[PDB]
RNA sequence: UUAGGCGGCCACAGCGGUGGGGUUGCCUCCCGUACCCAUCCCGAACACGGAAGAUAAGCCCACCAGCGUUCCGGGGAGUACUGGAGUGCGCGAGCCUCUGGGAAACCCGGUUCGCCGCCACC
RNA sequence: AGUGCAAGAGCAAAAGAUAGCUUGACAGUGUUCUUCCCAACGAGGAACGCUGACGCGAAAGCGUGGUCUAGCGAACCAAUU
RNA sequence: CCUGUCAAACUCCAAACUUACAGACGCCGUUUGACGCGGGGAUUCCGGUGCGCGGGGUA
């Protein structure tokens, strides 16, 4: 019953917000593969007219790339409560995102029969606090 | 003008102000007075001003039937005398005139009126026992400012 | 759901079950479908029509009813998926039924996935499918070359339950001799 | 089964209502005929309802009217007892009339003229101007009410 | 009318009820007429291709052959003897 | 159908919610990247290979009507509107009678938490 | 929301977006509807085929320009293939 | 929540009614040949009124 309920990082996107490149040299240092860039929607007076274009970079990391992430980067951020999501994900921060979630997330991303995860099923803030509190730092 | 361009429900419903420009804004003051402030199920009597002919009133009347109306009332109950009333009509159909001679005559806005089914209720007071014969009065003098003749209906008030 | 207004997918649409648009480039050629499916440890083939009520099947074979003919492996592989084609294919063949046009459903159109699998045994059972060869995996994938040399790079058998150690792409070729042999119950 | 009469001339009526009149076998004011109960005849009387007088006539008075207005297909001859005898499949014209009546066969199935000519009224009708319960005598009547009409049609 | 192209006072005969709004199924997209046979017209809102004049929504024509998919269906505009190229998205048997 | 695949009708099937169900069986989640294949970066997905674990998701089964929807009863209502007729009424706007049709809102109470087809399958 | 522009209509594993590739905005010749309801009338328009050659796709298939209804012009003469 | 009103270019609804095709009855046609086809000859393209439904207009 705990097993397949037990929460688990399922991705860590660590991404900077320009605006206008170089900054990608050290996110694939930090992280350990390759950036990508990231456009954007809309114009803006703000100089940032060109809709497709470079103006920042991201990273999704899964699996032990993400946790040896974490391992070095958790150690830098006070995590505060205020800073949780209702479905029990958090971003620090240079951006550093964790997204959290139950066993059989597999179900909402996967192409046939895909359904959303059931609100029981989702995760809570709490359960959040409580997995990743467990594990070498503290909460609120 | 006279009433009598208008008082007929005989042209198609002209409310569409997405396609209709320049309408003259109502002279109709206002449409709830008394204590509005207070319920019309705090009253035990109720008395209605029917209309008994299918007819258009326009804005210019209502206000003038209703500030006739009210304006009775605040003399008789005071400014504010325990009573409320009601005009639930608003004036939603728009007035053209065509002032060539019938060459593209489709004529310019110049107002508004109500179209009042025969049988419905243009004013709606509510008082206390007590002050019936004012409002009935009040109402008197309303209808005597519109086109049809009207019935003063007297509803929750069987204190008579 | 939320009014009278509301616009409720078509069941099989909520479901992600069926894609109506290819549904219907599909349903155009006027041939039958040869319907082409997997899970997670088997693989299906049916040949499908079109009918007053719904789909009617006409032949089929699924992965597991494979080991009704000696079949003593895993059921949701290549030589699994060709194979569970071919029988379909041979069935489809007995029901009368000479040519269909591959339906894959919400699979990928990857080059040498099983559905292609699914596909090349059909053919091979003798039904005519609009079909592209070098978007079909390469002979030897399909015996199950890909998986034995795996088990090479052993130190670990690749199968728990105890058929071989280095499995045997030859039990692939003597089920598939035993289907194209005439006698074999279909 | 019911009995039409036309009461009212063919000049302003509706063309599709005149057709119907027609369709019925009857072209001429005073003309009547005698039309089965089916849903098909409903239809058709309905629309003529406000230029006809119909209703239910009693076994006497249809008796009365076929011994005095019904015709051959074709000719002068009266139809009488025996006319009814040696040209129908019944032996007299009560025989007839039943038959027509309980809707079993019809004056043509008998070699007879689908229209009874009748004659105006004697004394003369409550008016075309009106239905039966205004005192009019437009549209559906009474069996006492058709059989006076028509006897007064004689 | 102020304009005389095809879609002229369409507004109604040519939209979908708000429920009936998205891809239409493809069972009658494919539906098979034989000739003869008394097919009803009428436009599916949802199907672009393979329509007919407006006017002849309502028409209960009879199938006479096809073009490539499309069906050839007899139909009399009035007392004129037509014939209309529609496909089954638009056709229906008639009972 | 002790959990499957393809559908038809496309909300009576939607939204929300409760209970139950899986040792070599089914669907899954799940385990895992040498390969076919894959991510503008991530075996997440897609694809491939596989069974240590699980019934918590999904799914299947039984059920709840609060919302949305379908239909029915009673009431609203033979009201509103209306095809045909009138030397009926009304200054008129308009109304009325006869004949043939006949709503909508809303309320109260029932219904509906899908139906059916083909194939496969302890 | 977006879908070039009126208005009305169509569209969600798309008709929208992004990416990539591509030139079917192809030649020839028809059927049918429209222009012109019914009901004769040209240019123009559209729908739907076929022959030939191609593009894309695993394939069914899609592409006879733009999601649909506006964006058009006779004879004589000239230039052009 | 409670409370007061509307729509030619609004619609969750929705008639009467008009309309395609078919069957049935009726009526009509098979010496009065209908339905349809081909051909000759026109006149006509200032209309008006009542009723129902209209759009414009104080009328
Ligand atoms: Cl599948
Ligand atoms: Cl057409
Ligand atoms: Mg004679
Ligand atoms: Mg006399
Ligand atoms: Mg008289
Ligand atoms: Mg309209
Ligand atoms: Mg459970
Ligand atoms: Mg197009
Ligand atoms: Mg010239
Ligand atoms: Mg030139
Ligand atoms: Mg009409
Ligand atoms: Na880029
Ligand atoms: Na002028
Ligand atoms: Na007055
Ligand atoms: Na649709
Ligand atoms: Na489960
Ligand atoms: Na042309």
């Amino acid at each position: 019953f705990h097993e397949m309920r037990e929460p688990r990082i399922e991705k860590v996107v660590v991404h900077m917000g320009i605006g206008h490149a170089n900054a990608e040299d050290i996110l694939g240092e930090i992280t350990g593969q390759m950036p990508v860039r990231t456009k954007a929607k809309r114009t803006v007076g703000e100089f940032d007219i060109r809709e497709g274009d470079p103006i920042g970079a991201k990273v999704t990391l899964r699996d032990e790339m993400a946790e040896e992430f974490l391992q070095t980067a958790l150690p830098l951020a006070e995590l505060a409560t205020s800073q949780f999501d209702d479905t029990g994900n958090f971003s620090f921060g240079l951006d550093v995102t964790v997204n959290l979630v139950r066993p059989g997330y597999r179900v909402a991303k996967r192409d046939k029969a895909s359904r959303s995860i059931p609100t029981k099923h989702r995760l809570n803030p709490a359960d959040a606090v409580a997995f990743i509190e467990s594990t070498y730092d503290v909460e609120v | 003008k006279p009433a009598s361009m208008y008082r007929d429900i005989d042209k198609p419903a002209y409310t569409r102000r997405e396609y209709i420009t320049g309408i003259p804004g109502s002279k109709i003051a206002q449409h709830k007075m008394g204590r509005k402030q207070k319920d019309a199920d705090d009253y035990p009597v109720q008395i209605s001003l029917i209309v008994e002919e299918t007819v258009q009133l326009r804005h210019g009347s209502l206000e003038a039937s209703r500030l006739s109306a009210n304006r009775h009332l605040i003399k008789e109950l005071g400014e504010e005398g325990d009573y409320k009333m009601t005009l639930r009509k608003f004036p939603h159909q728009v007035l053209r005139e065509n002032k060539d001679g019938m060459r593209a005559a489709f004529g310019k806005i110049v107002g508004t009126a109500a179209r009042v089914q025969a049988g419905e209720q243009l004013f709606t007071a509510y008082c206390n026992v007590e002050d019936a014969e004012h409002v009935k009065e009040a109402f008197r003098r309303a209808y005597n400012k519109i086109t049809p003749s009207c019935r003063i209906d007297s509803s929750p008030a069987g204190n008579a | 759901a939320t009014g009278p207004r509301y616009k409720v997918p078509m069941r099989r649409r909520r479901e992600a079950r069926t894609d109506y648009h290819q549904r219907l480039r599909l349903l155009k050629s006027g041939k039958p479908r040869l319907v082409a499916r997997k899970s997670n440890k088997h693989v299906r083939a049916q040949l499908v029509t079109l009918g007053p009520n719904g789909d009617d099947t006409l032949a089929s074979a699924h992965s597991s009813d494979l080991a009704e003919y000696g079949w003593e492996a895993p059921t949701g592989n290549m030589p699994s998926a060709y194979l569970t084609g071919l029988l379909a294919g041979l069935r489809a063949q007995e029901a009368g039924v000479e040519e269909a046009v591959l339906d894959i459903g919400l699979n990928s159109p990857t080059p040498g996935s099983k559905v292609f699998a699914i596909q090349e045994g059909a053919i091979d059972a003798g039904l005519d499918i609009p079909h592209n060869d070098d978007v079909l995996a390469d002979w030897q994938r399909t015996r199950g070359a890909h998986i034995a040399e795996y088990d090479e790079q052993l130190e670990e058998p690749l199968y728990s339950g105890d058929f071989d150690a280095a499995d045997l792409p030859e039990h692939f070729d003597e089920l598939r001799e035993t289907l194209l042999d005439g006698d074999i119950e279909l | 089964m019911h009995a039409l009469v036309q009461l009212r001339g063919e000049v302003n009526m509706h063309t599709d209502i005149q057709d119907t009149l027609e369709m019925l076998n009857i072209h001429h004011v005073n003309h009547c005929t005698l039309v089965p109960e089916t849903d098909a005849y409903r239809g058709m009387v309905a629309k003529v309802n406000d230029f006809v007088a119909f209703g239910e006539p009693s076994q006497e008075t249809l008796e009365t009217v076929l011994a005095t207005r019904a015709e051959p297909l074709e000719g002068d001859a009266d139809v009488d007892d025996e006319w009814v005898a040696e040209h129908t499949d019944y032996d007299d014209i009560s025989g007839l009339a039943f038959a027509l009546l309980s809707e079993e066969t019809t004056l043509r199935e008998q070699g007879l003229s689908p229209t009874l000519r009748l004659h105006p009224p004697r004394g003369g009708h409550d008016g075309v101007k009106h239905p039966v319960k205004e005192g009019g005598q437009l549209g559906k009547h009474d069996t006492e009410g058709i059989d006076d009409l028509l006897e007064a049609m004689r | 009318p102020s304009s005389n192209g095809p879609l002229e006072g369409t507004r109604g005969k040519l939209k979908n009820k708000p429920r009936d709004r998205g891809t239409s199924p493809p069972q009658r997209a494919v539906e098979e007429f034989d000739d003869g046979e008394k097919v009803h017209l009428k436009i599916d809102p949802s199907v672009p291709n393979g329509r007919f004049h407006p006017r002849f929504d309502g028409q209960t024509g009879t199938v006479e052959g096809k073009q490539g998919d499309a069906y050839k269906v007899d139909i009399v505009d009035g007392g004129k003897e037509k014939t209309i190229i529609v496909t089954a998205a638009h056709l229906r048997r008639q009972e």
